[PDB]
């Protein structure tokens, strides 16, 4: 393929980024689900 | 394709003068003025130097549409005094204003810098 | 076990995507039509 | 190490002068 | 398609700053915080950057038409 | 007379209304006109 | 009676506090830098070859936008009154670009520090695009893979943003007096309390808020107004304000000039 320096720049940004929504926004839900359930 | 070109919002056309006066019969010592390829930048600056003086009694304009770039000021003043010569010293006036503010600006860049 | 949050909801769904596409079921019955259909009407 | 391994009292002295579930990090190539 | 030079809605350059974005998020730095280091304070020229989609790339692995 | 431009290997040819459309050394079916000599002029607006 | 004050200076942005000049003429001041400081700018594209993957006039709108240096600009003329044939160097700079990507993998930027100054006036500072650093690139123009090549010829032209906003010398200006609102010229929205429920102006520490037991006064002016100006590298702060005056000065100049040439 020979990819561009800023495409494979944006593809780790992008798996940086991926790991990053995936840890913070389910740990956001289980405190918003734990919150709501104490209630 | 009915887009007027933008240059002429500022370039005067030869057949078309800067600035024309003509009275305004209905009360005393009042005359109405039409300036050409102008707008708010010039005419707010004007009428409001012109409403601080004590010989003006009345003064307005108004741009009547934004698509032609004119406006018409109105103006009356006292008795003794022609409203040609107070615009022209709120003219002059507003000169010497903007002459020492960009005296005192340069000399407190100088400070600074 | 753990409980299933939202977030593991739109990975199954993302994985369903993944397998399918937006356009399966055309590709799918055009597929079957010259795979079998064309056999069995002659 | 990072703000995780700091103390907890520590991480009390860290006031400005938590995340929320609906402000996601942009992304450019996404899924599917 | 390119980053445009100018942002819309006050005209300050941001067509300079697209290369060092791309190196600050490469390095760690969340948006917010890279575009804070490149000096976009005002919210209007901050989307300029934020929502920019690179369509050149995708346009230019095409083979050229003429050699 | 007038320059083409083969549609898979960019070659650049000439043709005299006689000969067959078609690619010199590739022969691709699909050739496009060369862009004109004429001075090309823009506003920058 | 007028009197400056500056807070920071900068060559790319000043913040300066304006006191006893009138609500209008600030306001006249902010119009005249924002759409009426003449700059230089690219105005005629001639290309001679684009074998890139953007449309001709997509090139010619971003070469137009780029900033160049108009220090000198005020010695040049307009090109409608120049009595030259074509374009000359009284009244125009001359530009050339020319791109290529050699080799057969990779992919080359265009910049504008690629641009090559020509002709132009003797002696004159105008027409190097600018840059902020001497070894920044600039702004990017263009890509290129390889067998494409750009190369073009841009001739700039002196002109005001009332024609077109790539003529503006600056981006943006802050703009804001009487942070406590003690002239009641505005009404400020709320639920509860207003007091708590808006934001303290950047320069509420600045002036006194006012006594809790304090009435209204009636005589009050607005006084003192607060700017900021920020430039885009063709012009220095200092010289955008001290322009700005300048033409207001030469409008009114202008205006008397036509007042008794009437008689
Ligand atoms: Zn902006
Ligand atoms: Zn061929
Ligand atoms: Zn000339």
């Amino acid at each position: 393929v020979v990819a561009s320096k800023a495409s494979s720049s944006m593809l780790k940004i992008d798996q940086r980024n991926k790991k990053l929504n995936n840890r913070f926004i389910r740990k956001a839900e289980m405190a918003a689900v734990e919150k709501r359930k104490l209630r | 394709m009915n887009a007027p070109d933008r240059f002429e919002l500022f370039i005067l056309p030869d057949d078309v003068p800067k600035l024309k006066i003509t009275p305004d019969s209905r009360v005393p010592n009042c005359i109405i003025i039409k300036f050409e390829r102008e707008d708010h930048t010039l005419a707010n600056l004007l009428r409001e130097e012109l409403a601080l003086y004590p010989d003006v009694t009345f003064v307005a304009y108004k741009v009547e549409h934004p698509l032609f770039a004119n406006f018409v000021m109105r103006l009356q003043t006292e008795e003794g005094t022609r409203p040609k010569q107070a615009l022209e010293r709120a003219c002059a006036s507003i000169i010497n204003k903007l002459k020492t503010l960009d005296h005192k600006f340069n000399e407190e860049w100088n400070i600074k810098n | 076990d753990d409980t299933i949050t939202t977030e593991d909801c739109w990975t199954v769904i993302s994985a369903f995507f993944e397998e399918k596409g937006l356009v399966s079921q055309q590709l799918d019955s055009f597929d079957e039509f010259m795979e079998t259909s064309i056999q069995d009407l002659v | 190490l990072a703000i995780e391994n700091l103390h907890p009292d520590d991480r009390l002295l860290l006031v400005d002068p938590s995340p929320v579930f609906f402000l996601r990090r942009p992304q450019y190539v996404s899924d599917g | 398609m390119i980053i445009p030079v100018r942002c819309f809605s006050c005209g300050k350059v941001v067509g300079d700053k697209w290369d060092a974005y791309l190196r600050l998020l490469e390095e760690g730095k969340q948006e917010g915080d890279a575009l804070d280091e490149l000096k976009l304070k005002r919210y209007c020229c901050r989307r300029m950057v934020l929502t920019h989609v690179d369509l050149i790339e995708k346009f230019l692995r095409y083979n050229p038409l003429e050699k | 007379g007038v320059k083409y431009t083969c549609g898979a290997c960019a070659h650049n040819f000439s043709l005299n209304k006689s000969d067959p459309v078609r690619c010199k050394e590739c022969g691709h079916r699909v050739i496009y006109k060369a862009r004109t000599k004429r001075m090309i002029q823009f506003d920058a607006r | 009676e007028p009197k400056v004050n500056i807070i920071n200076a900068q060559d790319d942005e000043v913040e300066l506090m304006l006191s006893d000049v009138n609500l209008s003429l600030a306001n006249s001041l902010r119009r005249t830098m924002l759409a009426e400081v003449p700059t230089l700018a690219i105005d005629l594209v001639e290309i001679k070859m684009n074998t890139s993957v953007l449309a001709d006039e997509f090139i010619s709108h971003r070469l137009g936008l780029i900033p160049l240096v108009s220090e000198d600009v005020e010695e040049m003329k307009y090109s409608r009154d120049c009595t030259c044939e074509d374009y000359c160097d009284e009244c125009s700079v001359v530009l050339e670009l020319s791109a290529r990507h050699e080799g057969e993998e990779g992919t080359t930027d265009v910049y504008s520090s690629s641009l090559i100054k020509v002709s132009g006036p003797g002696n004159l500072n105008v027409g190097e695009p600018v840059r902020r650093d001497d070894y920044d690139q600039g702004i990017l123009l263009c890509k290129l893979r390889n067998h494409q090549e750009l190369n073009i010829r841009c001739i700039a032209k002196k002109g005001i943003a009332k024609e077109h906003a790539k003529w503006s010398p600056c981006s943006a200006i802050a703009f804001e007096y009487d942070p406590h609102n003690k002239l009641k010229h505005t009404d400020f929205w709320f639920e509860v309390d207003a007091k708590k429920e808006w934001p303290d102006s950047k320069y509420a520490t600045w002036e006194e808020p006012p006594k809790p037991g304090e009435v209204f006064d009636y005589k009050a002016k607005p006084n003192r107004f607060y700017m900021t100006v920020e430039t885009t590298g063709s012009l220095k702060a200092n010289q955008v304000f001290s322009r700005g005056i300048k033409t207001l000065q030469e409008k009114l100049a202008n205006v008397l000039f036509e007042l008794e040439n009437s008689r």
